[PDB]
């Protein structure tokens, strides 16, 4: 059975753990428990093809170079997550991508840009800015709510499709 | 709770300099979280600082607004993951 090693990366508090737990266990974690490192494995069927998702839920960036370099080397695809109420989380995306490209030695890495917390009223990052960034990288952009499940399955399955089509 | 003695040491209408007492164990990193007092789930911002720090600046705040600030310590020990309960304070402006 094919395995996909997915790595969720982004600033602290943007919803990486809540998005992962919604995909894998189908419930919303409302408590904030900052992550050190967590792995999730689940057998799924995507577009009729059975696979195992091995998802690494990482501590918030910026991580120590030595640790970040290890999961960027082994990751096959990256969910780059910001929160639409955190402009710093959005601005930091560019350097996360540059670091993944440097470790992979490739400008073509399977990646999806995720704008999370799209259920919140008071947004500080516009969709237009994020769509323009994702287009500049040639990668998909999707807005998600771990709370309502809007876009969650689409974001992870889109990342698996990016790996399969690489 | 870890760390201890969380306080605002300097404030402007848009910024807070916060300070805390490090525990007597090695901390890998801290998370600083801030939002309006009584905010709904997810309605906050957070950033990571290295475990060597015992201060942080929070910027881009609205003048005359009540904020809740929370600090989490994270790391490892002989016992396993180090995930103590956070410490919080409230501060206006
Ligand atoms: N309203 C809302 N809240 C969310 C959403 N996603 C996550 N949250 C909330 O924000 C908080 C942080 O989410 P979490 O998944 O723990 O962040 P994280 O990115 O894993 O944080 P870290 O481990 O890097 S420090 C939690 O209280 C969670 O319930 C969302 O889509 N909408
Ligand atoms: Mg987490």
């Amino acid at each position: 059975m094919t395995e996909y090693k997915l790595v969720v990366v982004g600033a602290g508090g943007v919803g990486k753990s809540a998005l992962t737990i919604q995909l894998i266990q189908n419930h919303f974690v409302d408590e904030y428990d900052p992550t050190i490192e967590d792995s999730y494995r689940k057998q799924v069927v995507i577009d009729g093809e059975t696979c195992l998702l091995d998802i690494l839920d990482t501590a918030g960036q910026e991580e120590y170079s030595a640790m970040r370099d290890q999961y960027m080397r082994t990751g096959e695809g990256f969910l780059c997550v910001f929160a639409i109420n955190n402009t710093k989380s959005f601005e930091d995306i560019h350097q996360y991508r540059e670091q993944i490209k440097r470790v992979k030695d490739s400008d073509d890495v399977p990646m999806v840009l995720v704008g999370n917390k799209c259920d919140l009223a008071a947004r500080t990052v516009e969709s237009r800015q994020a769509q323009d960034l994702a287009r500049s990288y040639g990668i998909p952009y999707i807005e998600t709510s771990a709370k309502t499940r809007q876009g969650v399955e689409d974001a992870f399955y889109t990342l698996v499709r990016e790996i399969r089509q690489h | 709770s870890v760390p201890t003695k969380l306080e605002v040491v300097a404030a402007t209408p848009t910024s807070l300099l916060i300070s805390w007492d490090a525990p007597a164990v090695t901390v890998f990193f801290y998370i600083i979280a801030y939002g309006e007092t009584g905010h709904g789930v997810g309605a906050f911002q957070a950033f990571r600082v290295p475990g060597s720090k015992s201060t942080a600046t929070i910027s881009g705040l609205k003048p005359g607004v009540d904020y809740t600030i929370t600090v989490y310590a994270r790391g490892y020990s002989k016992q396993g993951p180090y995930k103590p309960s956070p410490i919080s304070i409230n501060y206006r402006t």
